[PDB]
């Protein structure tokens, strides 16, 4: 467990930490919606809970696009130790969300795109209002005033203007708040390209 | 490059006017092989880019040549490239062209029917990606609806029944414009597709 | 009653909005038995008033009508009426809505599997009706030629080799449309068409 970017000495870490993870499942338990912020009495990774995070964190993010296998074991990694019971606070979940977003959004690589989709729906499903707060309003806002706009994620690259319908359509299947809101959200968004806008294709798709 | 990709298909084609045709003998410097040996000029050199490429637009152009070529040749004559094709066979699963559909559905086929460690270890990946193929959508045609029901059957058989238990609601629950479509082949075939997937999961 | 064979296909539909829906009990007065009934009900009168018809119109009325009650009713669900159908069900091969034609294909490929001495009374009338339907038209859309080269397969394994070896060339000869028409589903399916009609008249 040293910090490395290298494709091999990560890949190996985070492969590693895949079967630590499990065994302080296996000795102390899992997440409930109840136990969401609830830690365990003690343990040794708490001490090493800063550098797991931080080895994730630029395992998923602050890497190179090119990684499929990295990024895919990072996003997985990330939901596995998110699956503990209240070990990682709000905080930590809410820079998780971010980075599945940010790295969804950037690359179109369908292993981490897809991976993040996987990752960002176990938030959804242990979380409801911290992926509804960063990611699910962060898309919403994506999405401009008018219709068949290039929906520009960063300085480069974007997204189209159905990819926010299509993840919309990925998540918020069984999340009471993230449905609800998504709903009255997508609902404004066409009465609004309706009236200051005149587009059919997108109202079509929103309803 | 773009351009060139999406234009690739032309080397691969069937000709109808100069083939060694019953009859005529002077019809060209007619060769057979052309197909086969363009795959194994080509294939290689396209994955390896691929897996050497970052960007929406190189990486589109590698997958586009890549499955205008294969679209043409035979998949079941191309077999030692298969491997190599297998992270470009399940890229090629999302795009407009039905025929590249068509294409990298058979070629998945004929994999699974070769390669079973690729669809073991590729499963969880693929079969989300044939779901979305067999929704309903601006480049999901009843043909290719229908493809995908073969492909969901092909992988569920192949597949050892572990991975497919986990995999049998998902295809039972988004599959109800198939068998209510325009067309009813689609309809019969995604009846027969959902019954299957349901005999399967219970037992 | 020719507008009303065209329009008796209303009788038996799903609705979509108005069944005994998961969740909600108070939907209606939902009979699931509806079709079938109406099958029991309309079936017989139909067939006997064809077979005591002599014209264009009242003849062409009565196919209509039993088809478009039998393309919403499963075909295999309706087993006891397929016998008398089995007159009306060859007639129903050659018309225009594709819809009709994938029932009737379904229902012989129910009644081939079931009944073999109508199939093989009746093989040397249906082979070229079938030949028909899988050649390209504005009325044989690419599902349609698919659905018939299945239905190709079905009677030439149900029927004994007797029979499928006399009618093995013209399959081979009037199929050269549909191994290369747009779709190649049609194309891989009339390629296999092609190839177990030669190895099973050469065997």
């Amino acid at each position: 467990l040293i910090n490395t970017s290298e494709v091999a000495k990560l890949k190996l870490l985070i492969m590693n930490f895949s079967f630590f993870v499990d065994s302080y499942i296996d000795l102390f338990g899992r997440t409930s919606k109840e136990s969401l912020g609830t830690p365990v009495p003690n343990n040794k990774m708490a001490e090493y809970k800063d550098e797991i995070i931080m080895i994730l964190s630029m395992a998923l993010t602050r890497s190179s696009k090119a990684e499929v296998t990295i990024r895919t074991l990072s996003v997985i990694q990330f939901t596995k130790m998110i699956k503990m019971k209240g070990f990682l606070t709000p905080e930590e979940v809410s820079l998780i969300i971010q980075y599945f977003t940010e790295e969804i959004l950037t690359d179109n690589n369908k292993n981490i795109y897809y991976a993040c989709l996987e990752g960002l729906k176990t938030i959804s499903e242990i979380y409801e209002d911290l992926v509804f707060e960063i990611s699910l309003k962060k898309l919403l806002d994506l999405l401009p005033d008018c219709f068949e706009e290039k929906i520009r994620v960063n300085d480069e690259e974007n997204i189209h203007i159905e990819t926010i319908l299509k993840i919309i359509l990925d998540f918020t299947t069984s999340r009471h708040i993230l449905v609800k809101e998504s709903i009255t959200f997508l609902a404004t968004k066409l009465n609004r390209v309706a009236k200051i806008s005149k587009s059919r294709e997108y109202c079509f798709l929103l309803i | 490059g773009s351009l060139v990709s999406k234009l690739f298909e032309v080397f691969v084609m069937d000709i109808s006017s100069l083939k060694k045709f019953k009859g005529i003998s002077w019809n060209n410097n007619v060769k057979i092989l052309y197909k086969q040996k363009f795959f194994g000029d080509i294939f290689q050199t396209l994955v390896s880019n691929y897996k050497n490429t970052v960007d929406m637009t190189i990486k589109c152009n590698y997958l586009t040549a890549l499955s205008l070529v294969l679209k043409h040749t035979p998949s079941q004559s191309v077999g030692p490239f298969i491997n190599d094709l297998f992270p470009l066979l399940l890229q090629a699963l999302d795009m407009p062209d039905p025929e590249v559909r068509v294409s990298a559905l058979e070629t998945l086929k004929d994999t699974t029917d070769k390669h079973h460690t690729l669809i073991t270890e590729h499963v969880s990946t693929i079969v989300p990606l044939l779901l979305s193929l067999s929704l309903p959508h601006k480049y999901n045609s009843v043909s290719v609806r229908l493809i995908a029901l073969q492909l969901l059957e092909m992988i569920t058989t192949v597949v050892p029944l572990n991975y497919c238990l986990s995999y049998q609601d998902d295809v039972l629950s988004a599959l109800i414009p198939v068998l209510s479509d325009k067309k009813r082949i689609i309809r019969k075939q995604c009846v027969d597709t959902r019954q299957v997937y349901y005999e399967l999961g219970q037992i």
